[PDB]
């Protein structure tokens, strides 16, 4: 029932290279969650 | 460019569709039963 | 609750559910109003 959310904002295809990304948010939600959809701004 | 993103199982208002975005003001989460557009976007 | 929660002709302010699709994943709620496919025949929007 978690949404846990996890960032990491790297300055530079994708590289070849290793960063970890830290825990951002931990999301109390609960509900069932099957498929999804990103946003853009016009 | 990319705002936010859209979760959920129908992505209607019959069950609870999980919304993230990140306007030019500050970071806003809401848990609703949204009726998404087939089309969403911002702009 | 028959203190608080009782109706001579029936507390009908509380509702329970019988004819889920499956069993549900733990920790997860379904809002459906439709009705449940008890059979063979599709409903089509057609109860009893």
């Amino acid at each position: 029932g978690y949404f846990k959310i996890y960032s990491k904002h790297t300055p530079i295809d994708l590289p070849q290279g290793f960063s970890a990304l830290e825990p951002l948010v931990d999301l109390p939600i609960g509900i069932n969650i099957t498929r999804f959809q990103t946003l853009l701004a016009l | 460019i990319i705002r936010g993103w859209i979760f959920g199982t129908t992505l209607d208002s019959k069950t609870q569709s999980l919304l993230i975005v990140n306007n030019a003001t500050n970071v806003v989460i809401k848990v609703c039963e949204f009726q998404f557009c087939n089309d969403p976007f911002l702009d | 609750s028959n203190k608080l929660d009782s109706k001579v002709s029936g507390n009908y302010n509380y509702l329970y559910r019988l004819f889920r699709k499956s069993n549900l994943k733990p920790f997860e709620r379904d809002i459906s109003t439709e009705i449940y496919q008890a059979g063979n025949k599709p409903c089509n929007g057609v109860a009893g």
